[PDB]
């Protein structure tokens, strides 16, 4: 009758749902009765420390279980031939063959290894002993400590800010692009230059030594006298070995550009370099918005005087400043949309230009890095949107935001979401019929018959970075071009060595397989994108419910009449992109996955001719190396494929069960509690027992959401069994 | 919802007239109509001819013709301030 | 290597960090 | 024992005359699996001829079953007197369907 | 392994201790009506 | 007492140790083991449902309940205690009946 | 209609007693064969479930030819028992043997 | 909640206590106990085929527990169970864990309760916060210096105990 303490309607709920409910409303703190803007700022401003102090103490718990029970200095003398251990296992329910089976990495105990690339990333930084992985995880301990202590003290009376501070964009603006963004990457190229480039040539640089070693023999004087091409002289040889001082050079901002030959990473002087020219860039970027000192930029002022004069935006930008900065929920939406295009970066960029050393040989971290991040990519991205019909619901104004871009955006929805339709539909409707059609006539025996057209566009770009592998002589590919000759004096030698061998993934051959992929994954965003748009623009009301925005964000239907009106809400589109964002990154992480798996193998031509037809993606990648997954165990005994061949058949569980909460709804579920609900109160020495809560079925959205979770939830699962075992199995 | 601030000196921008008016420019708003033409077209020039002389870059290029280099983007910007000027009377 | 020692440091900052997590969500709470 | 039943061609269209696979017997055509072969054999059929008699029985059936239905319900519909008649419903169910068709089955 | 009895010592106090626990305690807090 | 009389056998026979030759100690450990979590069940039940008043003498009182719970802990523990006793003493229980074939 | 509530908690609570002992046994050995303990699984080489009124109805079809069905020569079907039965070197019907792996389904 | 006596109170200084006086009399008993070897196959390391994947320990040989620490570990289990039922289901004249939320606290000590020669509830506080000074200065002394707590107890009880 008291937990919900935020809201009285919950806590008088006599039934379970009370629980449930009063769980999954807790962080939403707009909505707690008796909230001011103060206290919401305030509150936010603590969790975030609270956030915070959970990422140190995640870091802090795998820097010491590695650290304690790893091989990484093992690891650190043969990176390519040492397999690296996450934890050890302390499992009593194993029996003696699960004991031994999972006793690799060369330890004396049953251990986990590590697919998360934590090994090759604290190598490269400079990491070498088992004592300084144990230093950084101290270190992150008190950092954590610090920041819950400093989220419990801006929560005091004297040390509460004020809404005057939490709302000044140009200072928030000044200091996180200098000093959070820029500085503290100019801060890294320090380290590097310090620590992780001298252990990368076989100098130790700690705290104990770390004033007395200069990081290059001329040392801070041609910094100094503007000589600073002197800090690119002698880079790292094709011969050197990393981690020692056998073929190094004394370079520590060189551009050479391509991949350090042994590593097969990015150079560190590039590294360096990069985050030093990235600090000077946004420190200056850091010094455009006026704080107290006269000079700088109004954001309200720029985004005033942004109205073009034809008139076609209407009033343009006038009274977006006090929209995004009232809304909190605007600003979720800005934040995670470009959080998702980033963690989309990361993914891309990583697979394809990798720094760290060893890396991308090791398969099953490449793999699993590319998959981890493009879930997390597709997870935020429908966040941003999600978040941007909760804007529009809640804290959207049409009154300060008359003739605006928002307003007009609202005045044209059905220009764009019928737009959105069309091209869904364009895209739908081809890329299905060329499938269907090589499937077809590929069965009849008739492979030539295909519709394979070449991806010449992606390839032609390929060519303008200097591909040699398509006859396309355009910009960097033609031996004379003005682009091709600007850049020959720094980066270009390195670029084209690494972008002409077929050795990495930089700029991999394409061809109708990679074309078709594409027009797919085009049609799932195009798609996602219709739904959640939808859901934003139709937030407000539609023709159904003119008057949507009365009943909230979240709210189960408006009841049978007017034809019906199930799934009517703004969150219901949610719930809706969630099945086609969690389709999207399959075929995403489907497509690289398998060109990758048979690029690996040395088999590139199973991936060209099979993956025209959806039969070769079904027997070639799901059906082909599921076989090393699903002997994990069989009634010839186990190996250490065991644990995943069960997380395989966990995920499939969760997954369908899933199904019964999205398939079968509240009324069936309602009227066989109540059968409970009498069998209870009429057996004997039963009924001396009794619920303090009023036994309910599940409401409709809390049902919406928990099969959404199980489908979620079996659907990571099941790949990620899938993708860590299938690429162990066959390393390659 | 609640006042939302802005640094000293913020004024009013909003503008549906034929060019905006001349507090759009900041410190430049006392300039001339001719001064950002000549500036724009004398930006252009030697941030064009800097740009010219390193654009096959080295190991070694001249600060001088890398800072100049940054004359070609600011000559927009001067000639739409000069656009804007001839266009209030200035 | 690691000693044990080295261990029990360990555990007792992540005990300081549960105390002050402890006082941080009773703040928030109220 | 050799052979494998197969009832149904394809006309040569798009390429799908792959499915007339080689059944055995010199023929080409998509395996039937309804085991209506079998039913012949015991039925004691022995000849193609006898097969396209069993065709034009099944027509003439077919012919007289719209024709009945046609019939009882356009021209001659039987009151609900008739329908609510259950004993005598299941005596001829009984005796002159089940019965007499397991008979006449049996001679 | 250093330490080797931590393990076996803590894994049977996190699993099943801590959740019982905290299943004990949050089943009271949830219950009351004061 | 009757069940915790009966909750030994069933882990005892099945368990994980079944095999060994310490599977009635085991047999009663995890017997008691259930039976401790089974009182913290009752406690907590006892904590929440029922308001402190003077009465004593029925079930659904404060005072009642937590007499009840004394009374199953105590009672349980003697009735798994009674049958480690007689299974370990007489080879017909330690079996199904199997000694006599 | 009168004792609906009596029929359908009883239905709901024979198929949760039903679904946790059967595909509960399903689950359990999933988990055995995973950890390595092929000795505690539900199977014929382990802990044994086995089909003894099923076998034991199988016992007397076999038997039935000239017993409790003197005048029949062989069994109604050699499902039950018997002979395998062999056309064109194929089997056409032979006894179908009834283990754990058939008390598992048979309770699915 | 924190009304049934539990928290910092004179009900939960003296069950501290209690426990904590236990628990120097069975350190010194434990450490005289193993010295003169009266501890029955310490040596030998458990087996996990007799008592099952429980008596792992994971060290670098063996990777089972000892004997000597399963037997410890079984008298602290004896001990315990009988504390769940004299929680639980605890004796009329005995004091309670848990107290019925109605009860008068009883004064705390301060600095120095009344000295009484007799056994009495003063002189149990004032044994039992000596005990649980002494039980920290153990472990103390045993983590600085470096030395297991059964040699830290000989020394400071001067060898007499083997
Ligand atoms: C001996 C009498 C007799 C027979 C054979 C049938 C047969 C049938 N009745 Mg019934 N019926 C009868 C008396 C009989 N009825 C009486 C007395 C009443 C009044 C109470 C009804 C009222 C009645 C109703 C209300 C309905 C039927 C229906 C049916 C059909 C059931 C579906 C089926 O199995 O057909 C398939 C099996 C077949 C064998 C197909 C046979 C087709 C013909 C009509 C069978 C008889 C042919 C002939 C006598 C044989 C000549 C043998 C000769 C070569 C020597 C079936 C044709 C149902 C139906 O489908 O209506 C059409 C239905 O709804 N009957
Ligand atoms: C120089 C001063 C400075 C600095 C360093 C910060 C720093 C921060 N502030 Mg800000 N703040 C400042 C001044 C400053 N503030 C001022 C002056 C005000 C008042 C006007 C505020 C008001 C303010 C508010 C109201 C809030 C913050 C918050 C935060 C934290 C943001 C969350 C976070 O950790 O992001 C870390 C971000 C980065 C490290 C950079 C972003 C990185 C991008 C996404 C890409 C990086 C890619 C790169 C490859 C990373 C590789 C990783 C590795 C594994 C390879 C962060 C610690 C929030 C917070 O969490 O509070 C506790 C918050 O709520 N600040
Ligand atoms: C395999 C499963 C599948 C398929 C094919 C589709 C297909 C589609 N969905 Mg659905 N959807 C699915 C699963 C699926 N969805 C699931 C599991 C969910 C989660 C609940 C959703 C949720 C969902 C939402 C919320 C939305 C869609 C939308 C769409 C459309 C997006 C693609 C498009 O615009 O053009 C692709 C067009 C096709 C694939 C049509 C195929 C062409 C057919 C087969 C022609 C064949 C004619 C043939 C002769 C018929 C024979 C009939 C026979 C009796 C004679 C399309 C109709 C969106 C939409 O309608 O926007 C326009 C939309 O808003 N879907
Ligand atoms: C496209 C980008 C852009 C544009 C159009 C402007 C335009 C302007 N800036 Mg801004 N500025 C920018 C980027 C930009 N800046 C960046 C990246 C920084 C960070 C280094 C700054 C930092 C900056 C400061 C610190 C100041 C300006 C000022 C000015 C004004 C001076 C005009 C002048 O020199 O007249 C001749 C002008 C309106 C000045 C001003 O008055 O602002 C209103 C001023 O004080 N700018
Ligand atoms: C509706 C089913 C049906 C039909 C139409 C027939 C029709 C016929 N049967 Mg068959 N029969 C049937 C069922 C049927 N039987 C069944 C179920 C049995 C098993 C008891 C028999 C056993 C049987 C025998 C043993 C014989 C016939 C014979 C005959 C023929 C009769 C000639 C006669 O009267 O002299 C019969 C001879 C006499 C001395 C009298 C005739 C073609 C006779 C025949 O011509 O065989 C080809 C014959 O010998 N029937
Ligand atoms: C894999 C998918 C899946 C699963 C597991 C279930 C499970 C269930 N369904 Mg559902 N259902 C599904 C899909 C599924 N359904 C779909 C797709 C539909 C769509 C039409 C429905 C529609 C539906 C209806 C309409 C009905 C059910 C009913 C049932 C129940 C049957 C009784 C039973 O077996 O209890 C035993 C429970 C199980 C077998 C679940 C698995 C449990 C196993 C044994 C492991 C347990 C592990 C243990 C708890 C772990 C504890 C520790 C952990 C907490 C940390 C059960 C809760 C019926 C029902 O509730 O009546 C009783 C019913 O009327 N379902
Ligand atoms: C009632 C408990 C008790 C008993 C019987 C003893 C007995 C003894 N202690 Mg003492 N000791 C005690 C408690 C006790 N200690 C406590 C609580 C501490 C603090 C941790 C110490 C710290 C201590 C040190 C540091 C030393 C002794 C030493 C000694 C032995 C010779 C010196 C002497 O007469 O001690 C007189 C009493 C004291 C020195 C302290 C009281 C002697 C047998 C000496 C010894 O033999 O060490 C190997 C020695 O150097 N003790
Ligand atoms: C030592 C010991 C045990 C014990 C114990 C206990 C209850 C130890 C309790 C220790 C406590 C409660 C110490 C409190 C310290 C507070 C201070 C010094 C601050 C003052 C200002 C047990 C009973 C488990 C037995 C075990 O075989 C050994
Ligand atoms: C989700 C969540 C909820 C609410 C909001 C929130 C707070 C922001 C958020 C945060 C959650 C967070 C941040 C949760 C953080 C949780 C943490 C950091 C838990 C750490 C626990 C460490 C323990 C129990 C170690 C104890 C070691 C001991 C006793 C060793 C002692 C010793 C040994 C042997 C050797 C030395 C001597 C002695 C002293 C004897
Ligand atoms: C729903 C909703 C309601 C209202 C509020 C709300 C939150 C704002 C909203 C949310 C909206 C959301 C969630 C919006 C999400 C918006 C997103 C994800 C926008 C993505 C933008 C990417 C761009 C413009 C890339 C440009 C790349 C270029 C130009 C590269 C160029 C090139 C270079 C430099 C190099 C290579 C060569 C070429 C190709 C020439
Ligand atoms: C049979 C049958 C036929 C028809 C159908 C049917 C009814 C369903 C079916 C019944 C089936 C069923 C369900 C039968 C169920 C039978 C059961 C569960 C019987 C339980 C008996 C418990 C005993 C004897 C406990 C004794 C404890 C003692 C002596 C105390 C000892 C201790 C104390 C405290 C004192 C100190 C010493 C120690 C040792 C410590
Ligand atoms: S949701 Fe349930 S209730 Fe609301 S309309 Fe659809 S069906 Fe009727």
């Amino acid at each position: 009758t008291k937990f919900p303490k935020f809201s009285q309607a919950l806590a008088q709920d006599p039934a379970t749902r009370r629980i449930w409910y009063g769980l999954a409303t807790a962080h939403d703190l707009e909505s707690h009765d008796g909230m001011t803007e103060e206290n919401l700022y305030q509150k936010i401003f603590a969790s975030h420390f609270g956030h915070l102090a959970v990422i140190f103490l995640w870091t802090s718990g795998n820097l010491f279980h590695v650290a304690w029970q790893g091989n990484f200095e093992q690891w650190v003398l043969n990176p390519l031939k040492v397999k690296p251990i996450a934890h050890a296992i302390w499992d009593p329910h194993f029996g003696q063959p699960a004991v031994k089976a999972f006793t690799k990495g060369g330890v004396s105990y049953p251990v986990n290894i590590a697919t998360s690339g934590v090994y090759h990333w604290w190598y490269t930084i400079g990491m070498r002993s088992n004592t300084d992985l144990y230093a950084g995880s101290l270190f992150l301990l008190f950092l954590a400590g610090v920041f819950l202590f400093a989220g419990w003290l801006h929560l005091q009376p004297k040390f509460r800010p004020g809404l005057s501070w939490f709302k000044n964009n140009e200072s928030r603006l000044n200091h996180h692009l200098s000093g959070l963004f820029g500085f503290s990457s100019l801060a890294w190229s320090a380290h590097l230059i310090h620590v992780a480039i001298p252990e990368a040539r076989g100098q130790h640089v700690c705290w104990d030594n770390f004033t007395k070693v200069a990081p290059h023999p001329a040392g801070l004087q041609p910094f100094f006298t503007g000589n600073w091409g002197a800090y690119a002289a002698s880079p790292d040889t094709t011969n050197h070995i990393f981690g020692t001082s056998e073929g190094a050079g004394t370079a520590i901002l060189t551009f050479l550009g391509g991949f350090h030959p042994q590593t097969q990473a990015l150079w560190l002087t590039d590294i360096a370099h990069h985050h030093l020219a990235i600090g000077v860039v946004f420190i200056f970027a850091g010094h455009m918005y006026r704080t107290n000192w006269g000079i700088g930029h109004s954001l309200k002022e720029i985004l005033d005087a942004h109205r073009p004069p034809g008139g076609r935006l209407g009033a343009g930008h006038k009274g977006i400043f006090e929209t995004l900065t009232n809304s909190l929920h605007f600003q979720l939406g800005l934040a995670l949309a470009s959080l998702g295009v980033i963690t989309s970066l990361v993914a891309q960029h990583m697979y394809a230009l990798p720094s760290y050393a060893f890396i991308a040989k090791d398969y099953v971290t490449q793999s699993a890095l590319y998959t981890h991040h493009q879930y997390i990519a597709g997870f935020l991205m429908v966040g941003a949107f999600a978040h941007g019909a909760i804007f529009f619901v809640r804290d959207y104004d049409p009154e300060q935001n008359k003739n605006n871009v928002l307003a007009r955006i609202l005045d044209h929805k059905e220009a764009i979401i019928s737009h959105l339709s069309w091209v869904s539909l364009f895209l739908g409707f081809h890329t299905l019929g060329i499938y269907v059609h090589n499937d077809v006539v590929v069965a009849f025996g008739t492979p030539e018959k295909q519709i394979l057209v070449e991806p010449v566009f992606a390839q032609w770009i390929q060519a303008s970075s200097g591909k040699a592998l398509y006859g396309f002589d355009v910009l960097l590919s033609s031996t004379n071009s003005v682009a091709a000759n600007a850049s020959s004096n720094i980066w270009l030698p390195g670029w084209l060595e690494a972008i002409n061998s077929g050795k990495n993934s930089l700029f991999l051959p394409i061809g109708p397989g990679d074309f078709l992929i594409h027009h797919a994954i085009a049609l799932a965003l195009h798609t996602t994108t219709l739904i959640l748009v939808k859901g934003a623009l139709d937030a407000r009301g539609s023709k159904l419910m003119p008057d949507k925005k009365d009943f909230g964000y979240a709210f189960p239907c408006d009841g049978p009449g007017r034809g019906g009106t199930c799934d009517i809400s703004a969150w219901d589109a949610f719930y809706l992109s969630m099945f086609w964002m969690l389709n999207t990154i399959g075929w995403v992480t489907f497509y690289w996955h398998w060109k990758h798996i048979t690029i690996w193998q040395g088999n590139a031509g199973q991936f060209n001719e099979s993956s025209t037809y959806i039969m070769g993606w079904l027997r070639d990648y799901l059906w082909l190396n599921s076989s090393p997954l699903i002997n994990g165990y069989n009634p010839f005994g186990m190996n250490s494929l065991s644990v995943w061949s069960w997380m395989f058949l966990f995920g499939h569980l969760i997954w369908a069960t899933g199904f019964m909460f999205l398939i079968s709804w509240r009324g069936y579920w309602q009227e066989l509690i109540e059968t409970l609900v009498w069998a209870h109160e009429r057996t004997p020495l039963a009924n001396l027992v009794r619920w303090k809560d009023k036994p309910v079925a599940l409401s409709i959205v809390q049902a919406r959401l928990v099969g959404l979770i199980h489908f979620t939830a079996g659907y990571i699962f099941t790949y990620a069994a899938f993708v860590i075992a299938s690429t162990t199995g066959k390393f390659g | 919802f609640s006042p939302v601030p802005s640094p000293e000196g913020t004024k009013e921008t909003y503008w549906e007239t034929k060019a905006p008016s001349s507090d759009v420019l900041g410190i430049g708003a006392g300039v001339s109509s001719g001064n950002f033409a000549a500036a724009s077209v004398f930006a252009a020039l030697v941030g064009g001819y800097c740009t010219g002389q390193v654009i096959p870059l080295t190991v070694e290029p001249n600060p001088l013709f890398l800072a100049g280099s940054f004359l070609l983007p600011y000559s927009w910007a001067l000639h739409v301030a000069a656009w804007i000027q001839k266009n209030n009377g200035k | 290597m690691i000693s044990d020692t080295q261990i029990f440091i360990a555990l007792i900052l992540a005990l300081v960090s549960l105390v002050l997590a402890i006082r941080l969500g009773r703040a928030l709470y109220q | 024992t050799a052979v494998k039943p197969s009832a149904q061609v394809v006309w040569p269209i798009v390429g799908q005359e792959v499915l007339n696979g080689d059944v055995g017997g010199g023929f080409q055509g998509v395996q039937v699996t309804s085991g209506f072969f079998q039913i012949w054999r015991s039925s004691g059929i022995t000849s193609e001829v006898e097969l396209y008699w069993c065709a034009l029985a099944g027509l003439i059936m077919s012919g007289l079953m719209i024709f009945a239905g046609w019939f009882h319900y356009h021209k001659a519909a039987p009151k609900l007197e008739w329908f609510q008649n259950a004993e005598s419903m299941l005596n001829h169910h009984l005796s002159g369907l089940l019965g007499l068709g397991c008979l006449s089955w049996a001679g | 392994m250093t330490a080797a009895y931590l393990p076996s010592i803590l894994v049977p106090i996190i699993g099943l201790i801590f959740p019982g626990l905290v299943m004990a305690f949050a089943f009271i807090y949830i219950e009351q009506d004061e | 007492l009757t069940h915790g009389y009966f909750l030994v056998g069933p882990f005892y026979k099945l368990g994980p140790l079944r095999n060994s030759d310490v599977a009635l100690l085991s047999g009663f450990f995890s017997a008691l083991g259930l039976i401790v979590i089974l009182v913290a069940c009752l406690t907590i039940y006892g904590v929440v449902s029922f308001e402190e008043t003077e009465a004593k003498d029925q079930l659904q009182t404060a005072k009642g309940w937590r007499q009840f719970t004394s009374g199953w802990l105590v009672g349980s523990v003697g009735g798994a205690s009674f049958a480690y006793i007689l299974i370990s003493n007489i080879p017909f229980l330690q079996t199904a009946g199997m000694s006599m074939l | 209609i009168r004792h609906r509530d009596a029929i359908i908690s009883h239905l709901n609570w024979i198929c949760i007693f039903l679904g946790f002992h059967s595909f509960g046994l399903y689950i359990h050995n999933d988990t055995m064969r995973a950890l390595g303990r092929t000795q505690d699984m539900f199977s014929d080489t382990a802990i044994q479930l086995k089909p003894v009124f099923a076998q034991w109805v199988q016992s007397i079809h076999t038997l039935a030819p000239g017993n409790t069905t003197p005048n029949a020569l062989a069994t109604a079907s050699y499902a039950f028992g018997g002979d395998v039965v062999a056309v064109g070197n194929k089997v056409a019907m032979m006894p179908i043997s009834l283990g754990t792996a058939d008390f598992m389904v048979h309770h699915i | 909640f924190g009304g049934r006596g539990l928290g910092v109170t004179v009900n939960a200084e003296r069950w501290n206590g209690r426990h904590a006086m236990f628990g120097i009399f069975a350190m010194v008993m434990t450490s005289y106990m193993k010295g003169h070897g009266l501890i029955p196959d310490a040596d030998k390391v458990l087996d996990i085929a007799q008592w099952g994947p429980l008596a792992a320990v994971w060290d670098g040989a063996g990777n089972g527990i000892s004997n000597e620490r399963a037997i410890i570990l079984i008298a602290h289990v004896h001990v315990l169970v009988v504390s769940v039922i004299a929680a639980i289901a605890p004796f009329g004249f005995q004091d309670t864990l848990v107290k019925e939320k109605g009860y008068t606290p009883e004064s705390p000590a301060g600095l120095i309760p009344p000295f009484k020669t007799g056994l009495t509830a003063e002189a149990e506080l004032i044994n039992g916060r000596l005990a649980m000074l002494g039980v920290i200065s153990i472990v103390t002394a045993s983590l600085f210096t470096g030395t297991s707590v059964v040699d830290t107890i000989n020394l400071g009880m001067g060898k007499i105990l083997y």
